[PDB]
């Protein structure tokens, strides 16, 4: 029995792979149904015109062509915009106005996606230019261009008044009277202005879906790349107007997502429309140019952000102000109270008394999207403020950063640890992970070799220059309590529900959606720890929201938080009842029992026991007459608060200073997300978040130049590293439970990038400090890293 | 009505009692039941 | 003007009629339903799409079908052996960890089938120069190079 | 992604090929590996009506020594330079620079004389070509002609070749043995075309430098040989004061595109870094 | 024999039973049941069986039991989702359960008509707004091993 | 293979097939109009009648060779255009002249043809009139009140109870 169980903490191997490495997993584009047709976009050369006109006729004259839809068709149906997240709305179908390049002006559905990128070549769109805004910080300038004209007579949006037409809103929390009040007196303001430069989560899959409307029966099918499937049919039905109960929503394999596959996106509009006007089911794929440059973005902050110290290291206050580029229209995934998401974690690891975050929301002309790419809710970018500000402080103070560190963090006896901006932190032990860090990388004995190493440089006797980066973050992951956490009035819950079958097999279904993480291995895993039910004894499904007990969703790391939660107890109260049927059969009290790996003992008389597989029987064959038959629960988890996982992370970087190039040396990762499930799925899910963060660090970007035109968003520049540039990752962590979780176990599928990109950034900034390069914005690719060795003067 | 009677809502219901028309007409009034035979899978033998 | 072309996948014989147009990857995907392969990319960078193809790794994204007439073509689906058996790789890729998402790993599978021919007992630096044309989002390579180390040790003992 | 339709022609010799070419006209274009034509067409940006693939044409594949030169066929792929021992033997920059062109999967398709007759700066193997002096062997309806490398490259896609033409060869002179050799590429990533590149082979005598020859690639519109920055070499002990003249010689030659690779300036300078690099890698070679 | 009932955030159904209709109307008449119990109209319901990784396990339909076994689960499931409703409605009335009556589709406050809270809007508060004490969602399962036959 | 054209539910099709298919297997099995049913071996049931050339015929009784030509509607081919179900198919579902929906696509497309014969049938008359198709279910009483219900719908005007 001892073998087969694969429970919680095996590195089970995963029951995924079986189909996986023999294509036969099921993703979207791999959905064939009987007539069905294609559908793609015509989309804006410009980045902000009128349309003029928009000619289809051609195109609709095109063999093969079923359909051209454009604004004008959706208006009638109110699905010419969509709702977001973020409670905008955003263009389905440009109507009056583009207003970033490749927004979608019209849908070509046709035979097959040959014929429909034909088809959209046709059709002709005559734009009358408009003035481009790209810089967020001249959005709210007085001649800023108009652009959601849609909403300008509206100085209220759906996060409060809006004080220019260009922007979203404005967010504070944080005690600012009392932030003023240490920053005018502290020692030392360390000020920074760090840009969390625009990338994107581009998962290798892109977004896509099969509508299929059968119109006999009035019931709309939709296979589609839907990290919160039950979220999206909810959506469906409030915009369609079919009932819930005749939208099947289906997230099949899904090939990453990374965040990109959360909210709706034009094309599952679209396709719906269409294959409702049609009655065919209408496939939608995006090709990777307009993945990176019309699905969610990630990051585009641009954050103001000051420590207020003591000369000896005291961390008194933190100020930040960000100012957040949305792109056109506010389609930033968020809890609905939450504008900058979880931005308010940006006092990081450290006890600080008080702190302000501000954050104002501004419209340009780019795509929409910011809360993507392993962010957890703008912690990405909350702990790349502060582990850049703690590096750029520790400068100022002259105190070597670790050290600043070590001061400053909370301790493990002040958890639960009420934060200045509001999280109450469920347990961790910085400092013995941080210990444990800097003896593993040999800390302090770097630092010495970086000192010679930069003596040699100033002797002229190497061009390399050694840096030290350092993370220790804290995550939040979780969302979470519905006190505070709802997707547009849905709260953040998440669910289970567990079927034993009479010969004690099981069939379980949780309100997440995996894309890669692993889940149909792991939520078996604690069911078999719970129940004593070999692991593969255990079918998990996720996706299908007529079987799947309707939940959130898989983002922001919640799926252990909130699903796995539900699991546990759903298996808990399988349990319970398991022992009621024990008590039934041994003739005893069920306080006479207890659990015992996979059977009910009677106490002091331990022979007398019935296993869970007997338990399971008899909950068919002699249900006891007090209670139903069978042995089955739900479980619908409403967390408590959130998780928060926490790392410490080191890398070393050597660059060359002529021309820029930056080669990691080693990087160390250890991550505390309490009970560890499958270590070897952390495991990967570090991996593969640490590859994310050297990504994004060290070249992605998606940029826009002055007319709006999108910039480096094909592979042929968007920085995806192969396995020739992907660091080695050495790994490890410490144990610090959830104390609130029903299995201790937190969130950690984003910590690694969450981490990881200050680690990086660190390092390279680390790099140049003793030449006083100031920080370097990201990324931090040759040409950058040259300039900024050609502005210290060391070329020549 | 947007203040339906007791009644009304009742009506409307269709619950116990009701002589409520099939939903499973829809389909099969269209051929479009479902049935063993009218399974097709890739590769399926007789 | 459709082409007809003839040729192999998976030890089957092929016969279709293409437009000259069609690429590999949807001649695979679309006609044939092997939809093991998978499109990532574009621009031909990814390797998503990657299938084994007269002895050659081949984006088949960059490919026409007519290209292919006359070829030998293994998809993933041709990897395990007939009576179901996983090929070394694909066991060595779950063994190892060496996929999440799924999404790459036919691509990958076949590119490293075909390295281990080019090389059956490569280094670390040989497999990760050698999966070059091969982007993974989510492993961060290291266990897709266990993955092939694996499988290098396994088809070593084979014999 | 999508392709605009073509009809897709395989000629069986270079003679049909050509014949081809010239009655198809300009919409038509040759097909070699694909991998460079087939991306473009995928965007659209390519529209040929025609695809005249040479993939049956058997002469078109082959490296052999004849005379003084190497002549290796057009068709011949990436992957066979670096397979081939006789190359490495005798040019063995070739293999050093192809394997940082691509990736795996395009090296087994992707053709040298694809690549050189493309005419994208980025393309690696024109500045190695000027560099070692080769020539390209042109067939058309007009007959036989070669073209140097040097001289074959005018701007972004645009090159010397005619109409109708095929490029059949490559012509390399065989450095001396015992030459120094580098190709020494900056780049984003695995696949990324050069930031700069410079190719370099040189022969050594008494310690000082008897023959030099440098090529730049993808620091303008068109590879460049830099012609000035190898005579300087010669006669020197490749120092540190001949290293400096080269570079001055070659960075004043170049006039590199700002993308996302970085901005001309640092293009430039790259361009002058790598031909040090390769400059030294070569000196030890020889 | 058995039944699950889950209602949707707006109001709408799926239920599954451990049946299996021949033609005998179960995917409407199991739909009545509900809709009388919730007041829910049966048009708002799917109702669905025979897939066994899907349907709650039951023995089938014969015997005429599907009515005695599974339309007695039905009605009790769905009295399952009626008493955490009147939870939910307690809670948002601000009243005690004991307080409220029901009027075919809502909960009335007695001798305060104008109080109340339709069945639809509990089940959107059960996923926008859960009671703390609940989880969130309604939604119910009954397996009813019935006490006899009956005897038409 | 023989090669057929015809007409099923107005649209045009093209198909090969062997001579010894049945007709209701290349309606079926060929042409995925899986409406039309197979209830016998022996030709009794009329689950598998299609409306074929004006006529009502059983379908398994037929080589698809034999409809080379035809015009054929199955039951797919009744509802409008518009969704909006034909008046048999209303009245089926009005009249709960089905349960288990095995017989009525041939019931419907049998009785297609009959009002067509007999516009204004009496009770007798359909009985007769459908003949060909066995119910399991229904006992036939709402059958008849269906047909009864379409006729008087189609002609505007109803005649008996
Ligand atoms: C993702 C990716 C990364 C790449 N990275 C690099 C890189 O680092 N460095 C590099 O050098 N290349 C790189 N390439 C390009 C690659 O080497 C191509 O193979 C090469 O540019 C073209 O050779 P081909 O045989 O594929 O030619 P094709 O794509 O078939 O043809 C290219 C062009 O040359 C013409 N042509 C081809 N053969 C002849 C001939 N014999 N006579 C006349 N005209 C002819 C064609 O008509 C077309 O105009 C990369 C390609 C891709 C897809
Ligand atoms: N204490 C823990 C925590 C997690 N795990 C396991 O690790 C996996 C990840 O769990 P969790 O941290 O709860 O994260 P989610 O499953 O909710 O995944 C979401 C997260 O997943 C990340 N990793 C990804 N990895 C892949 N392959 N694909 C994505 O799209 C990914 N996207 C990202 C981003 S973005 C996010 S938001 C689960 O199998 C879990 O059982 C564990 O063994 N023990
Ligand atoms: S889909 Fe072929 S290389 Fe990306
Ligand atoms: S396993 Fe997800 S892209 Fe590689
Ligand atoms: S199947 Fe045709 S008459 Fe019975
Ligand atoms: S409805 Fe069942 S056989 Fe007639």
């Amino acid at each position: 029995r001892a073998e087969k169980l694969q429970g919680m903490g095996c590195k089970r191997k995963r029951v995924e792979d079986i189909r996986f490495t023999q294509g036969k997993g099921n993703y979207v584009d791999d959905v064939k149904l009987p007539g069905m047709l294609f559908g793609d976009f015509v989309r804006s050369s410009h980045a902000h015109a009128r349309i003029k006109s928009i000619d289809t006729s051609k195109a609709k004259a095109l063999p093969g062509v079923f359909a051209v839809l454009t604004a004008a068709d959706l208006k009638p149906l109110n699905l010419h915009y969509m709702p977001t997240l973020a409670g905008d709305v955003q263009a389905v179908l440009a109507d009056e106005k583009v207003l970033f390049q490749n927004q979608e002006v019209a849908f070509v559905v046709a035979k097959d996606r040959y014929v429909a990128a034909d088809a959209i070549e046709l059709v002709e769109v005559d734009y009358e230019p408009l003035p481009v805004l790209v810089d967020p910080f001249k959005a709210m300038e007085p001649d800023a261009p108009l652009l959601r004209e849609d909403i300008k007579d509206k100085m209220t949006g759906a996060h409060g008044a809006r004080k220019h037409h260009n922007h979203i809103f404005r967010w504070e929390i944080g005690d600012k009277e009392g932030t003023d009040a240490t920053f005018a007196k502290a020692e030392v303001v360390s000020k920074d202005m760090f840009t969390y430069h625009r990338v994107h989560p581009s998962p290798l899959e892109t977004c896509q879906c099969v509508a299929s409307m059968d119109k006999i029966k009035g019931e709309l099918t939709l296979w589609g790349t839907f990290q919160a499937p039950h979220v999206i049919r909810t959506v469906v039905s409030l915009i369609s107007g079919l009932p819930e109960h005749k939208i099947h929503v289906i997230a099949p394999d899904i090939g990453g997502g990374f965040g990109n596959k959360v909210g709706a996106y034009s094309g599952y509009v679209c396709a719906v429309v269409a294959s409702i006007v049609l009655g065919v089911p209408v496939k939608w794929v995006e090709d990777r140019m307009e993945n990176l440059s019309t699905t969610s973005f990630a990051r585009d902050y641009h954050m103001t952000t000051e420590l207020a110290a003591t000369k000896d290291g005291k961390i008194l206050a933190m100020r930040c102000h960000v100012l957040a580029d949305h792109g056109a229209f506010d389609a930033c995934a968020d809890p609905s109270k939450w504008p900058a998401g979880f931005m308010n974690i940006c006092t990081g690891s450290y006890d600080m008394p008080v702190a302000h975050l501000a954050v104002d929301g501004v419209y340009t002309n780019k795509a929409s999207g910011g809360v993507a790419y392993r962010c957890s809710f703008r912690v990405t970018e909350a702990v790349y403020a502060i582990e850049r500000a703690i590096e750029t402080l520790a400068q100022r103070l002259e105190m070597d950063s670790a050290d600043l560190r070590i001061k400053n963090f909370i301790q493990p006896e002040q958890f639960p640890y009420m934060a200045p901006l509001g999280w109450e932190y469920d347990s961790g032990n910085y400092p013995l992970a941080m210990k444990k860090a800097m003896d593993t990388v040999g800390y302090h004995q770097l630092r010495a070799e970086q000192k010679a190493k930069q003596e040699a440089f100033k002797r002229g006797e190497t061009r390399e220059i050694m840096g030290i980066g350092i993370s220790f973050f804290t995550e939040i992951v979780g969302a979470g309590p519905s006190k505070n956490c709802d997707i547009l009035g849905v709260s953040m819950f998440d669910s289970a529900e567990i079927r034993i079958h009479p010969t004690g097999s099981v069939i379980a279904r949780m309100g997440t959606k995996s894309q890669g993480q692993g889940h149909e291995t792991t939520y078996a895993q604690i069911i078999a720890t719970e129940l004593g039910i070999p692991a593969d004894d255990i079918m998990i499904e996720e996706g299908n929201t007529d079987t799947a007990p309707y939940g959130l969703g898989t983002y922001g790391s919640r799926s252990t938080p909130t699903a796995g939660a539900a699991t546990a107890v759903a298996a808990r109260k399988i349990k319970a009842k398991a022992q009621m049927i024990a008590a039934h059969m041994l003739e005893v009290h069920e306080g006479d029992l207890e659990w015992d790996v996979d059977r009910f003992r009677v106490k002091g008389l331990p022979e007398k026991f019935k296993t869970m597989k007997e338990l399971a029987w008899a909950s068919y064959n002699s249900p006891p007459p007090n209670l139903e038959p069978g042995l089955e629960a739900v479980n619908y988890y409403d967390p408590p608060n959130m998780t928060y996982p926490f790392g410490a992370y080191f890398c070393i970087m050597d660059i060359d200073v002529d021309t820029g190039v930056a080669k990691t040396r080693r990087f160390y990762a250890l991550d505390d997300c309490g009970t560890r499930i499958n270590p070897m799925i952390i495991e990967g899910q570090v991996h593969g978040g640490l590859t994310e963060a050297f990504a994004v660090a060290m070249g992605q970007e998606i940029r826009y130049d002055e007319q709006g035109n999108v910039l480096g968003a094909s592979f042929m520049d968007f920085f995806l590293p192969t396995a020739v540039e992907t660091p080695k990752w050495e790994t490890d962590y410490t144990v610090t439970p959830s104390p609130h979780h029903p299995i201790g176990a937190k969130g950690v599928g984003e910590s690694p990038h969450v981490g990881g990109v200050p680690c990086f950034s660190n390092a390279v900034n680390d790099a140049y400090a003793f030449l006083n390069a100031g920080h370097i914005q990201m990324p931090h690719d040759a040409w950058r890293l040259w300039k900024v060795g050609e502005q210290l003067g060391l070329h020549v | 009505t947007v203040e339906p009677t007791s009644a009304e809502r009742a009506e409307k219901l269709q619950g116990m009692g009701c002589k409520r028309k099939r939903v499973e007409d829809i389909r099969f009034t269209q051929g479009k039941g479902n049935y063993v035979d009218d399974v097709k899978l890739p590769g399926m033998l007789f | 003007a459709k082409a007809h072309i003839e040729l192999t996948i998976n030890g089957h014989p092929v016969e279709a009629l293409v437009e000259p147009r069609t690429l590999l990857i949807h001649f695979i995907r679309e006609q044939q339903n092997l939809t093991g392969a998978h499109i990532g990319c574009d621009t031909s960078h990814c390797g998503a799409c990657t299938v084994d193809l007269d002895g050659m790794s081949v984006k088949s994204c960059t490919m026409f079908a007519v290209q292919a007439n006359g070829a030998s073509i293994t998809t993933i689906e041709g990897m395990a052996a007939p009576d179901g058996t996983l090929s070394a790789l694909q066991e060595g890729f779950r063994m190892m960890h060496g996929l999440q998402c799924g999404y790459c790993t036919p691509g990958m599978i076949m590119r490293s089938h075909r390295l281990l021919q080019e090389n059956p007992s490569p280094t670390e630096a040989e497999i990760r120069f050698g999966i070059g044309g091969n982007l993974c989002r989510c492993t961060g390579y290291q266990n897709i190079v266990k993955a092939i180390q694996y499988a290098a040790a396994k088809i070593n003992g084979v014999p | 992604m999508i392709p605009g339709s073509f009809d897709y022609h395989r000629p069986k010799s270079i003679a049909d090929a050509v014949a081809l070419l010239t009655k198809l006209g300009e919409d038509a274009r040759p097909l070699a590996g694909g991998h460079s034509l087939i991306p473009i067409m995928k965007t659209r940006l390519a529209t040929p009506e025609h695809l005249v693939d040479l993939r049956d044409i058997g002469d078109l594949v082959g490296i052999r020594e004849e005379g003084t030169d190497v002549v290796i066929g057009a068709m011949t792929t990436q992957h066979a330079l670096i397979g081939s021992d006789f190359l490495a033997a005798k040019l063995p920059i070739i293999r050093e620079t192809s394997l940082l062109i691509a990736d795996p999967q395009i090296r087994y398709m992707g053709t040298i004389g694809g690549n050189a007759a493309n005419g994208d700066p980025g393309n690696d193997m024109p500045a190695l070509m000027q560099c070692l002096g080769a020539a390209y062997e042109l067939t058309g309806p007009e007959g036989a002609r070669i073209v140097a490398a040097r001289d074959y490259y005018q701007g972004a896609y645009f090159t010397a070749i005619e109409p109708g033409e095929l490029l059949t060869a490559i012509r390399i002179p065989v450095p001396p043995t015992g030459h120094g050799y580098a190709y020494e590429k900056l780049k984003r990533k695995i696949g990324d075309y050069a930031t700069a590149a410079a190719a370099v082979v040189l022969t050594m005598s008494g310690g000082k430098c008897v023959t030099a020859s440098i090529g730049l690639t993808n620091v303008a519109n068109t590879p460049l040989w830099a012609e000035e920055a190898g005579k300087v070499l010669v006669g020197t002990a490749l120092d540190k004061p001949a290293l400096d003249k080269a570079v001055a010689l070659a960075e004043a030659i170049t006039a590199p595109a700002s993308d996302g690779r970085g901005p001309a300036e640092y293009r430039t300078k790259m361009a002058g870094v790598m031909l040090r690099r390769a400059v030294e890698r070569a000196k030890a070679r020889a």
